[PDB]
C-alpha cells in the first residue's frame, strides 16, 4: 500500500521534481553519511584500554 | 573473552590446528558434492536428451561432470544419448562415491591432526616458538600446482592420457567430448576455442613451474618483507582473498556471455542468443539453402531439428525467470513434448506478416504483426472501440509448416489469434503441465544461477579483502590507539 | 598488426609518457626541496 | 598565507583585474563565434532535422560509427 | 450502540479532564531546582 | 479489497485499506454505522487508527 | 615436541624462518613482471571486448566439432 | 635512496595531503569532473538517446545529464582511440564515448579515495574504520553503474549522470523489475532511514545534555578542544531514554560503532539487490496471488494493483525510452483504464 | 599431544542475545512470504 | 512539500521546453519522466473514473 | 495455512520486544 | 498454492539460530556463576 | 608562488571562469 | 589587509546574485523557454 | 502420497530436543570450566 501511494502520488503529482522532496532526500543521505562518518571517526581514535581478546 | 565473532581466532598461532581446520573444511565440501551428486541421480530423466537435456532439469553439478568427460551412468544410459555396456568406475556414480570417501578420510584425518597439535615441524629452532617460513611455503605450494596444471593441460585434456574435454558445434547440435589440440597461436586466446584452454594450462604450466623454482630458492628482499608485512598469516589470508574474487568475477563473466568452457548444451543458451536471434538466423538460412536447393516449403521447413527450434525459444532464455521462483525450468513450463511447426502468417493481400518477438526487459508485450519492412498490419485490440487494426478487420490467416501441424492451415478467427500470441515468444511447442504441476511462470539457468551466486559472492569477498588487509596493515595499533 | 593493435600500443606508450612525467616532476622537485 | 590576506590584497587585485575578465570574455567568444558547435559536434538550433530526413538520427551500427554519423551529419 | 457513544464519550472526557487539572495543578512548580 | 492475513494475504501484500471514497472526508466513527459489518465494509479502522495514532 | 618421521623429512623446507635478503632484493623485476602481466591482460581484455580487431581471431561461437 | 626523499616530499605536511595515493586519485578525479562539467554543457544526447542534454541546447541544471552510449554499441570501452571511435573527438563525444570516460575515471578516484584514507590513517596512526565505512558507496556505485549494465544488453541501460536521468533510472527500475518489492531494497532503506535517525536522535540528545560549563546562553563557546573531562551527562541521557523509549545506550563506543555500522550493511544490502537485478533475477510476482487473481476475477490486493502499474508504466514508456527498438504501438494497443 | 595454549572462552551479553534473537525474527518476517511465494 | 502538493502546487514541469528553429519539439530527460507519469496515470484506479480530467 | 506461520513469527518478534525491555541488563555506574 | 519447502526453511531459519544464541547466552552466564564461588558451582 | 595550492587552485578556477563566461553567453543565444 | 574583508565579501555576493539573476531570465527568454 | 505435515514433525522433534539436550552439556562444562582456574574466566 505505501509502494501504491508513492507511485500514484509520483503519476499524480511529480513528487521527484518538486525542490522539496530533493532537499529531503539530501538530508537523508547526509544524515546517513554523517552518522557513519561520525561513527567511524569517534570509534577509530578510541584510547587503548583492552586487550586483543575482549570487545 | 572472545566475542562470538572473534570466536576463529584461537587457531591463528597453532599452525597444526588450522590445517585440522582446513581439512574439516575440505571434508565438508568433498560431502557436499558428493551428496548434491547423489541428489541429482536420483531426480535425473534420461529419457529425452533431445527436449528434456540436463539445464532444462535444473541439474547444477552435472554439467561440470559431463564438462571434463563423465559421460557414462552405472544405470546403462550415456548423456550423449547412446547406451553404455559396463561403464568403469570413473560414472556419475562412481565420482559421487569417489568424493564421499574423500570427504570420510578427510574428517578422519582432520581429528588426527587437530588431536596431535604439538608436532616439532611447526618449531623454529632458532627461537622456540611455533612459526612458518611463508615465502618457502608458497614456493612448495605454487610449484606444485604449476606441476598440476601442466599435468592436466597436456595429458587431461589433449588427450595424450586423458578423456578430454567436452567440444560442440557452434549451435550446439552434435558436442561430445574428445581430445583437444592445443592452438599456440592468436587464436588461442579466443575465448570460444577450446584448444585455447589446453594451450594456456601447458604454458602457464611451464610458467608456474619456474615462478616455483625461483620462489623455492630466491629469498625475499628485506622492503618488501617488511612493507608486506610477511611474517603474518593474514597478509596471506587477505591477498588469497584478493585472488579468488578476482577469480569469481572472471568465472561469472565468461559463464554469463559464453565461452568455450561453458558450452551451450551443458548450461544452455545465453542471453545474448535471444537478442541478437541467433538461432533465428540460422534457422532462417537453413530454411533458404533447402529451398534454393529446390524443395517443397513443408518439407524445407520439415528438415529443421527439433534440437534448434528448441534453442529458440524464450522459455530457455536465462534472463527470464525470477529470484524466488524455485526449482527447475521443468515446473516453470512443464516437460516439452514436440514442436509444433513454424507458423506463417498472410493477410488477404498475400503478404507475409511477422509477429514481433518480446524483447527479455519486458514480461507483458502486446501481440502485434508487421511485415517486411516494419509496418504495423495487425494486432490484438486492448480496446475495441475505434480499432483499425483489428485481426478481424484485416483479414489473417497461418500455415503451419514442418512439425506436429506441418502442411495444416486455419482461416478462423479466434484461432489465428491464439496461435498469435503463442508465437508472439519464440517457436511454437507442446509442453505437460501435469507431471510435476508446471504453474504458468519462466524459471532462469543453471547459468543465471551460477552467475548470480558468484557475482555476490564476488563482490562480498571484495569487503573481505579490504577488512583483511586493513588488519593485517595496522596490526600494532588494532587494539586502542 | 592492423589499426586496432598499433592504436592500442601507442595508447600503452601515452601512458607511459604520463607516468613518465609524473615522475620526472616529482624527482625534480623532491630533490630540490629536500 | 592564508586566504584572507591574499584576497584583501591589493598587489592580488592588480592581477586578478586583467586574467579574471579576459577569461571570462574568452569563454563568452568561444560560443559567441559558434566554434563549440564544431569542437563538440553538437547540432545548432536549425540542424536538428534536414530536408531528407525528419526523423531522429540514431546509430545503429558499432564498427561502422564513423560513417554512419557523417552520413546523418551531412547537411 | 448509543451506549457504546456513551462510554467512549465518558472515557474521553475522562482522560481529557485529567490532563487538563494535571497541568493546572501548579506543574511549572514540580521541578528539580525547588 | 482485500487487506488482512486471513483473506489470502502475506506480510507484505497485507495492509489496513483507507476508508471509502463514498465518505469522503466525513467522520465515520463505529456508531455513526449501522453494524459493525457494515463499518468493517467501509474502512472504519483505518480512520480510527490513524487518527489514534496522531493523537 | 613429538619427533615424528614425516616431520624428519619436511624439517628442512620449515627449518629456514625469517631470512631475508637486504637491500631492495629482486624488487625490479618484480615490477617488470607486473607490469608485462598488466599489458598482457588489457590484451586479452579488448581482444574478449572486440575493442582491439585481429586478424584470425572473431569472438564468436565456433565449431569446434 | 631516490625513492625515499620521493616518498618523504609526498608526505609533507601542507594544505592538502597528497600522498602516494594522491598520484592515483587528483588526476583521475579530476578528469571524471571535468569530463561531467564538460558533458552537461556541451555535448548532447541526438545520436544516442534522441534527445537534447546539454546547456548549449537549453536544458537547466535538473536536465542536463551526460547520457549513457548508444545501444548499438554493446559494452565497448568506447576508448578515444579504439576502433568504434578512431580518434576524431566530435565523433567519439557524439557516439556517447564521453559516459565510459568518466565512468571509467571516477571509478579510479574512487578506489585513490579509498586508499587515501588507508593511508591517511596509517601516517595519522588510528584504526582504518572510515576506510571500511566508505566500502559502501564503493560497493553501490561498482553495483549500479558497472555491473548491472554489464548484465544488461549494453551500457545503453546504465543510469546517466544527471538528475532528471536519475530519476528517469528510478522510474524504469520500478516499472521494468518491481525493484521496490524486492527485499533487499528495503533492507538498503531499513538502513538509511536509520542511520539518518540515529544521525539526528545522538545529535539532539549530546546538544541537550550539555553540562554547565560557562555563563552565557551560548552554549558553543564553553567547550576547548584540548579537553580531558566529558561536555554531556551520559548517565542522565541513558536515564532519559530508557523511561522514555524502554531501551537507552549505555558505551559510547558501542553507539558510535552502531552509527558507523546501521548506514554501510544498509548499502551492502542495496548492492547485493542490485546485482541480482543485473541478471533479472528479479522478485518481481507471487505465485500464489497471481494464480488466485487468475483465477477468480473479484479478488484484489495493492499488490495486483501495482501491477497494473508497472504495465501501463512499461507500456508507455517503451516506445520513447528505447528508440533503437523501433517500437511503434497504435492507440488501441496500449493499455489504458476508463476515460481517463 | 597436551593441553593446548590458546583455549579461550566465548562470551555473549544479554543484549547481544536480544540482538540476534530480534534480527533472526525479523528476517524470518521479511523473507517468509518471498520464500512461500 | 507534501502538504503543499496536498493543494496542487506539483513540481516543475519542464515539458516540450525545448523547441528547434522551426518549432518541432525535442525531448530532454523530464519528458520521458512526464512519459513514465502518463503511464502510471492512465492506469490508477481504472475503473473510478467517468471524465477526461482528474480534479 | 500460512497465516499462522505468518501470526506466529510477529507475536515472537513482539514477545521478544517485550523481554528486551522489561528484562534488561541493568546498567550500573 | 505456496511451496511446501519454504515451511521447512522459514521454521529452521528461525529456531537453529535462536537456539544457537540462547545456548551462547546461557554458557556464558553459567562460566561467570562458575567463576564467582557461590552456591553454584 | 606556484605552490601545490596555488596549481590546484587555478586548475579548478580557470575553466571555472572559462565555463561560466560560455553558460551566459547561451542565456542570450535565443534560438 | 587593506581592503576590508565585508567589501570584497559585498562585491562577491553582487556577482554571484548578478550571475543566478541573468540564469532565471534566461530560463525565461530563449531556448528551453518554449 | 504422504502428509506434508510430517516433516515438520519429524524435524522439528529432531533438532529441538537435541538442540536442548546440546545445550545443556555445553553450559555444564562452561561452569565447570569457570570454576576452575585458568585461561577460561
Ligand atoms: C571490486 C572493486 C573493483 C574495482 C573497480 C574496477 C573498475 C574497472 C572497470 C572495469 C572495466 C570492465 C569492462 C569490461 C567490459 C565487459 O565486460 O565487456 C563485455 C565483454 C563481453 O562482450 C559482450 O559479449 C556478449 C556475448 O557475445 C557473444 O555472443 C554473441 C551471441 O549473439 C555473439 O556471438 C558475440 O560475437 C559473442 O561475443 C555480447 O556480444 C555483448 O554485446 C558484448 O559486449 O566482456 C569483456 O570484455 C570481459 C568479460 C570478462 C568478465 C570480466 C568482467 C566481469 C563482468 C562480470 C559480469 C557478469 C555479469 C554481471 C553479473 C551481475
Ligand atoms: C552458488 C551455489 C549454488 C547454485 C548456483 C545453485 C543452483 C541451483 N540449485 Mg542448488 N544448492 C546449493 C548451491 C547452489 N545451487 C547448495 C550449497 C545446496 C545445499 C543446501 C543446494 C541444494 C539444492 C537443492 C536441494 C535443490 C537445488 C536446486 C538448484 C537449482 C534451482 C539451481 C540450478 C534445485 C534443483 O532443481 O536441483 C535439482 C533443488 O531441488 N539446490
Ligand atoms: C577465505 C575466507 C575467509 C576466512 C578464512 C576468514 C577468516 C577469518 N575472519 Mg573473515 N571475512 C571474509 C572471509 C574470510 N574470513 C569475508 C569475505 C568477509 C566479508 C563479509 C569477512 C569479514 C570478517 C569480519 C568483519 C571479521 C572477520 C574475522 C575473521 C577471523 C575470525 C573468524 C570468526 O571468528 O568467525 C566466526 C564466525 C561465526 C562464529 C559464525 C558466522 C556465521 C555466518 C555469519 C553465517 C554462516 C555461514 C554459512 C556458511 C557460509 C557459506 C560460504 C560459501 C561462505 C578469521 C581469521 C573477524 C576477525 O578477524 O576478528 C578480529 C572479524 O571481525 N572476517
Ligand atoms: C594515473 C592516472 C590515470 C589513470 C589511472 C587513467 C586511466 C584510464 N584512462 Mg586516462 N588520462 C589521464 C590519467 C589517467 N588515466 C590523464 C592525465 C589524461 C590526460 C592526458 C588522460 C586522458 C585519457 C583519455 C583521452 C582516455 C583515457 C582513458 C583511460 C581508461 C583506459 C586507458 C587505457 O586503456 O590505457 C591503459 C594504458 C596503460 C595500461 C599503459 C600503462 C603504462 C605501460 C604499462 C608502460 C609500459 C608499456 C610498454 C611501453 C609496452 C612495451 C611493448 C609491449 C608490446 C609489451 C583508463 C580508465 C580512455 C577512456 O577511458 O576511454 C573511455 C580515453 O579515451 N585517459
Ligand atoms: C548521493 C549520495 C552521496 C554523495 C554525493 C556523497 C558524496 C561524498 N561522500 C564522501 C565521503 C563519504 N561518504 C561516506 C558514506 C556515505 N556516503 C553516502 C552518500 C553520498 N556521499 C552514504 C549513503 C553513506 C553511508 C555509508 C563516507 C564514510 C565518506 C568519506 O569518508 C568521504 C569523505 O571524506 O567525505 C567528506 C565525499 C568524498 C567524495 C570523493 O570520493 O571524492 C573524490 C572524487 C571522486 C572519487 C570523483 C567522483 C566520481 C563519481 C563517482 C562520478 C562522477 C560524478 C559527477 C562528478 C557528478 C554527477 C552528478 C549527477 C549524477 C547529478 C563526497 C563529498
Ligand atoms: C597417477 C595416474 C593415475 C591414472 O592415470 O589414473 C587413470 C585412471 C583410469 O581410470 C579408468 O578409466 C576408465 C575410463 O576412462 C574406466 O573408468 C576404468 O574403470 C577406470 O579405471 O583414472 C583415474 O584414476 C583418474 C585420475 C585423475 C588424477
Ligand atoms: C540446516 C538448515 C539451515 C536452516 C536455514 C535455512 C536457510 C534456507 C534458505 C534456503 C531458501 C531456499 C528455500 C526456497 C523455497 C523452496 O522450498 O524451494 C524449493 C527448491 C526446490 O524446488 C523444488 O524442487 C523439486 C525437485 O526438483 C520440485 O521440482 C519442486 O516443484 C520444486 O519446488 O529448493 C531450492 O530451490 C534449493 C534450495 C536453495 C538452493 C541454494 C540456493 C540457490 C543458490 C543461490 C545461492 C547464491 C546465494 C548468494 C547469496 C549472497
Ligand atoms: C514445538 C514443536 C514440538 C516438536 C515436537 C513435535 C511433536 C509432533 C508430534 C505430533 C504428531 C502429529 C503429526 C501428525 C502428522 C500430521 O501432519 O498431522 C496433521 C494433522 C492435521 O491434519 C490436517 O488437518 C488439515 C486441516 O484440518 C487438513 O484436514 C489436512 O488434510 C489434515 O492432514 O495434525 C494433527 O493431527 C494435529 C496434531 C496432533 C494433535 C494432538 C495429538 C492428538 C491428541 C492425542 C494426544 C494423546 C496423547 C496421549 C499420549 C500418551
Ligand atoms: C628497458 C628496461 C627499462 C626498465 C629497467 C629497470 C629499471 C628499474 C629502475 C629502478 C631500480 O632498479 O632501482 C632501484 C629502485 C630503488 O631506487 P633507489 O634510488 O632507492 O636505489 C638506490 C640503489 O639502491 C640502487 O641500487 O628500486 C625500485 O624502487 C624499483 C621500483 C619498481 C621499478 C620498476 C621498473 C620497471 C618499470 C617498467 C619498465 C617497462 C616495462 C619493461
Ligand atoms: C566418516 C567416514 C565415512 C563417512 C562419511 C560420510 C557419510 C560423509 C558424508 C558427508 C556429507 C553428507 C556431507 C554433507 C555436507 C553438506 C554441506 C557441507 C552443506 C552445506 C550447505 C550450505 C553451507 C549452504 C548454505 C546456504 C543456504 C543454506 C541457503 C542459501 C545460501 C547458502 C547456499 C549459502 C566413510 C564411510 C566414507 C569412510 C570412513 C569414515
Ligand atoms: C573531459 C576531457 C578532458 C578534461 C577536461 C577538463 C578537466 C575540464 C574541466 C572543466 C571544469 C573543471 C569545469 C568547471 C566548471 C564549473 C562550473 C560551470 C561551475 C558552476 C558553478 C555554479 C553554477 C555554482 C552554483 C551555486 C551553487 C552550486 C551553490 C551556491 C549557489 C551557487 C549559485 C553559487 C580532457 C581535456 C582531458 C580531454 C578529454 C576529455
Ligand atoms: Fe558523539
Amino acid at each position: 500500500g505505501t509502494f501504491n501511494f508513492m507511485l500514484v502520488f509520483q503519476a499524480e503529482h511529480n513528487i521527484l521534481m518538486h525542490p522539496f522532496h530533493m532537499a529531503g532526500v539530501a538530508g537523508v543521505f547526509g544524515g546517513s553519511l554523517f552518522s557513519a562518518m561520525h561513527g567511524s571517526l569517534v570509534t577509530s581514535s578510541l584510547i587503548r584500554e583492552t586487550t586483543e581478546n575482549e570487545s | 573473552a572472545l566475542p562470538w565473532y572473534r570466536v576463529h581466532t584461537v587457531v591463528l598461532n597453532d599452525p597444526g590446528r588450522l590445517i585440522a581446520v582446513h581439512l574439516m573444511h575440505t571434508a565438508l565440501v568433498a560431502g557436499w558434492a558428493g551428496s548434491m551428486a547423489l541428489y541429482e541421480l536420483a531426480v535425473f530423466d534420461p529419457s529425452d536428451p533431445v527436449l528434456n537435456p540436463m539445464w532444462r532439469q535444473g541439474m547444477f553439478v552435472m554439467p561440470f561432470m559431463t564438462r571434463l568427460g563423465i559421460t557414462d551412468s552405472w544405470g546403462g544410459w550415456s548423456i550423449t544419448g547412446e547406451s553404455v555396456s559396463n561403464p568403469g568406475i570413473w560414472s556419475f556414480e562412481g565420482v559421487a562415491l569417489s568424493h564421499i570417501i574423500l570427504s570420510g578420510m578427510c574428517f578422519l584425518a582432520a581429528i588426527w591432526h587437530w588431536v596431535y597439535w604439538d608436532l616439532e615441524l611447526f618449531r623454529d629452532p632458532r627461537t622456540g616458538e611455533p612459526a612458518l617460513d611463508l615465502p618457502k611455503i608458497f614456493g612448495i605450494h605454487l610449484f606444485l600446482s604449476g606441476l598440476l596444471c601442466f599435468g592436466f593441460g597436456a595429458f587431461h585434456v589433449t588427450g595424450l592420457f586423458g578423456p578430454g574435454i567436452w567440444v560442440s558445434d557452434a549451435y550446439g547440435i552434435t558436442g561430445k567430448v574428445q581430445p583437444v589440440a592445443p592452438a599456440w597461436g592468436a587464436d588461442g586466446f579466443n575465448p570460444f576455442n577450446p584448444g585455447g584452454i589446453a594451450a594456456h594450462h601447458i604454458a602457464a604450466g611451464i610458467f608456474g613451474i619456474f615462478a616455483g623454482i625461483f620462489h623455492l630458492t630466491v629469498r625475499p628482499p628485506q622492503r618488501l618483507y617488511r612493507a608486506l608485512r610477511m611474517g603474518n598469516i593474514e597478509t596471506v589470508l587477505s591477498s588469497s582473498i584478493s585472488a579468488v574474487f578476482f577469480a569469481a568475477f572472471v568465472t561469472s563473466g565468461t559463464m554469463w556471455y559464453g565461452a568455450a568452457a561453458t558450452p551451450i548444451e551443458l548450461f544452455g543458451p545465453t542471453r545474448y542468443q535471444w537478442d541478437s536471434g541467433y538461432f533465428q538466423q540460422e534457422i532462417e538460412r537453413q530454411v533458404e539453402t533447402s529451398v534454393s536447393e529446390g524443395l517443397s516449403e513443408s518439407q524445407a521447413w520439415s528438415r529443421i531439428p527439433d534440437k534448434l527450434a528448441f534453442y529458440d525459444y524464450i522459455g530457455n532464455n536465462p534472463a527470464k525467470g525470477g529470484l524466488f521462483r524455485a526449482g527447475p525450468m521443468n515446473k516453470g513450463d512443464g516437460i516439452a513434448e514436440a514442436w509444433l511447426g513454424h507458423p506463417i502468417f498472410r493477410d488477404k493481400e498475400g503478404r507475409e506478416l511477422t509477429v514481433r518477438r518480446m524483447p527479455a526487459f519486458f514480461e507483458t508485450f502486446p501481440v502485434i504483426l508487421v511485415d517486411k519492412d516494419g509496418i504495423i498490419r495487425a494486432d490484438i485490440p486492448f480496446r475495441r472501440a475505434e480499432s483499425k487494426y483489428s485481426i478481424e478487420q484485416v483479414g489473417v490467416t497461418v500455415d503451419f509448416y514442418g512439425g506436429k501441424l506441418n502442411g495444416q492451415t486455419f482461416k478462423d478467427a479466434p484461432t489465428v489469434k491464439k496461435f498469435a500470441r503463442k508465437a508472439q515468444l519464440g517457436e511454437v511447442f507442446e509442453f505437460d503441465r501435469t507431471s510435476l504441476e508446471s504453474d504458468g511462470v519462466f524459471r532462469s539457468s543453471p547459468r543465471g544461477w551460477y552467475t548470480y551466486g558468484h557475482a555476490n559472492f564476488a563482490l562480498l569477498f571484495f569487503f573481505g579483502h579490504l577488512w583483511h588487509g586493513g588488519r593485517t596493515i595496522f596490526r600494532d595499533v588494532f587494539t586502542g590507539i | 598488426m592492423t589499426a586496432s593493435l598499433s592504436n592500442f600500443i601507442a595508447s600503452l606508450i601515452a601512458g607511459g609518457v604520463v607516468v613518465g612525467v609524473i615522475a620526472i616532476a616529482l624527482i625534480v622537485i623532491s630533490k630540490s626541496d629536500r | 598565507r592564508p586566504f584572507s590576506d591574499i584576497i584583501t590584497s591589493v598587489r592580488y587585485w592588480i592581477i586578478h583585474s586583467i586574467t579574471i575578465p579576459s577569461l571570462f570574455v574568452s569563454g563568452w567568444l568561444f560560443i559567441s563565434t559558434g566554434l563549440a558547435y564544431d569542437v563538440f559536434g553538437t547540432p545548432r538550433p536549425n540542424e536538428y532535422f534536414t530536408q531528407d530526413r525528419q526523423q531522429v538520427p540514431l546509430v545503429n551500427d558499432r564498427f561502422s560509427a564513423k560513417q554512419e554519423l557523417e552520413d546523418l551529419t551531412k547537411g | 450502540m448509543l451506549t457504546l457513544k456513551i462510554l467512549v464519550y465518558t472515557t474521553v472526557i475522562f482522560f481529557v479532564s485529567l490532563f487538563i487539572f494535571g497541568f493546572l495543578s501548579s506543574d511549572p512548580s514540580r521541578n528539580p531546582n525547588r | 479489497v482485500s487487506g488482512s492475513l486471513l483473506y489470502g494475504n502475506n506480510i507484505i501484500s497485507g495492509a489496513v485499506v483507507p476508508s471509502s471514497n463514498a465518505i469522503g472526508m466525513h467522520f465515520y466513527p463505529i456508531w455513526e454505522a449501522a453494524s459493525v459489518d457494515e463499518w468493517l465494509y467501509n474502512g472504519g479502522p483505518y480512520q480510527l487508527i490513524v487518527l489514534h495514532f496522531l493523537l | 615436541a613429538l619427533r615424528t618421521r614425516l616431520g624428519e623429512i619436511l624439517r628442512p623446507l620449515n627449518a629456514e624462518y625469517g631470512k631475508v635478503a637486504p637491500g631492495w632484493g629482486t624488487t625490479p623485476i618484480m615490477g617488470i613482471v607486473m607490469l608485462a602481466f598488466l599489458i598482457f591482460l588489457v590484451i586479452i581484455l579488448q581482444i574478449y571486448n572486440s575493442s582491439l580487431i585481429i586478424e584470425n581471431v572473431d569472438v564468436d561461437w565456433a565449431n569446434g566439432i | 635512496g631516490l625513492f625515499d626523499l620521493v616518498d618523504d616530499w609526498l608526505k609533507k605536511d601542507r594544505f592538502v595531503f597528497v600522498g602516494w595515493s594522491g598520484l592515483l586519485l587528483f588526476p583521475t578525479a579530476y578528469l571524471a569532473a571535468g569530463g561531467w562539467m564538460t558533458g552537461t554543457t556541451f555535448v548532447t544526447s541526438w545520436y544516442t538517446h534522441g534527445l537534447a542534454s546539454s546547456y548549449l541546447e537549453g536544458c537547466n541544471f535538473l536536465t542536463a545529464a551526460v547520457s549513457t552510449p548508444a545501444n548499438s554499441v554493446g559494452h565497448s570501452l568506447l576508448l578515444l582511440w579504439g576502433p568504434e571511435a578512431q580518434g576524431d573527438f566530435t565523433r567519439w563525444c557524439q557516439i556517447g564515448g564521453l559516459w565510459t570516460f568518466v565512468a571509467l575515471h571516477g571509478a579510479f578516484g574512487l578506489i585513490g579515495f579509498c586508499l587515501r584514507q588507508f593511508e591517511i590513517a596509517r601516517l595519522v596512526g588510528i584504526r582504518p574504520y572510515n576506510a571500511i565505512a566508505f566500502s559502501g558507496p564503493i560497493a553501490v556505485f561498482v553495483s549500479v553503474f558497472l555491473l548491472y549494465p554489464l548484465g544488461q544488453a549494453s551500457w545503453f541501460f546504465a543510469p546517466s549522470f544527471g538528475v532528471a536521468a536519475i530519476f528517469r533510472f528510478l522510474l524504469f527500475l520500478q516499472g521494468f523489475h518491481n525493484w521496490t518489492l524486492n527485499p533487499f531494497h528495503m533492507m538498503g532503506v531499513a538502513g538509511i532511514l536509520g542511520g539518518a535517525l540515529l544521525c539526528a536522535i545522538h545529535g539532539a540528545t549530546v546538544e541537550n545534555t550539555l553540562f554547565e560549563d560557562g555563563d552565557a546562553a551560548n552554549t558553543f563557546r564553553a567547550f576547548t578542544p584540548t579537553q580531558s573531562e566529558e561536555t554531556y551527562s551520559m548517565v542522565t541521557a541513558n536515564r532519559f531514554w530508557s523511561q522514555i523509549f524502554g531501551v537507552a545506550f549505555s558505551n559510547k563506543r558501542w553507539l558510535h560503532f552502531f552509527m558507523l555500522f546501521v548506514p554501510v550493511t544498509g548499502l551492502w544490502t542495496s548492492s547485493i539487490g542490485i546485482v541480482g537485478l543485473a541478471l533479472n533475477l528479479r522478485a518481481y510476482d507471487f505465485v500464489s496471488q497471481e494464480l488466485r487473481a487468475a483465477e477468480d476475477p473479484e479478488f484484489e490486493t495493492f499488490y495486483t494493483k501495482n501491477h497494473l502499474l508497472d504495465e501501463g508504466i512499461r507500456a508507455w514508456m517503451a516506445a520513447q525510452d528505447q528508440p533503437h527498438e523501433n517500437f511503434v504501438f497504435p492507440e488501441e494497443v496500449l493499455p489504458r483504464g476508463n476515460a481517463l | 599431544t597436551g593441553p593446548n595454549p590458546n583455549k579461550q572462552a566465548v562470551e555473549l551479553n544479554r543484549t547481544s542475545l536480544y540482538w540476534g534473537l530480534l534480527l533472526i525474527f525479523v528476517l524470518a518476517v521479511l523473507f517468509s512470504s518471498y520464500f512461500f511465494n | 512539500g507534501i502538504s503543499t502538493m496536498a493543494f496542487n502546487l506539483n513540481g516543475f514541469n519542464f515539458n516540450q521546453s525545448v523547441v528547434d528553429s522551426q518549432g518541432r519539439v525535442i525531448n530532454t530527460w523530464a519528458d520521458i519522466l512526464n512519459r513514465a507519469n502518463l503511464g502510471i496515470e492512465v492506469m490508477h484506479e481504472r475503473n473510478a473514473h467517468n471524465f477526461p480530467l482528474d480534479l | 495455512m500460512e497465516a499462522l506461520v505468518y501470526t506466529f513469527l510477529l507475536i515472537g518478534t513482539l514477545m521478544v520486544i517485550f523481554f528486551a525491555v522489561f528484562f534488561r541488563e541493568t546498567p550500573r555506574i | 498454492e505456496v511451496q511446501f519447502g519454504a515451511y521447512l526453511a522459514v521454521l529452521l531459519g528461525t529456531f537453529l539460530p535462536a537456539l544457537f544464541l540462547v545456548n551462547l547466552f546461557i554458557q556464558t552466564e553459567a562460566r561467570k556463576a562458575g567463576k564467582a564461588g557461590g552456591q553454584d558451582s | 608562488i606556484f605552490t601545490f595550492r596555488w596549481l590546484a587552485v587555478h586548475g579548478l578556477a580557470i575553466p571555472t571562469v572559462f565555463f561560466l563566461g560560455g553558460i551566459t553567453a547561451m542565456q542570450f543565444i535565443q534560438r | 589587509g587593506r581592503v576590508p574583508l565585508w567589501l570584497v565579501g559585498l562585491v562577491g555576493g553582487f556577482a554571484v546574485i548578478t550571475i543566478v539573476s541573468l540564469f532565471i531570465y534566461g530560463s525565461y527568454s530563449g531556448l528551453g523557454s518554449s
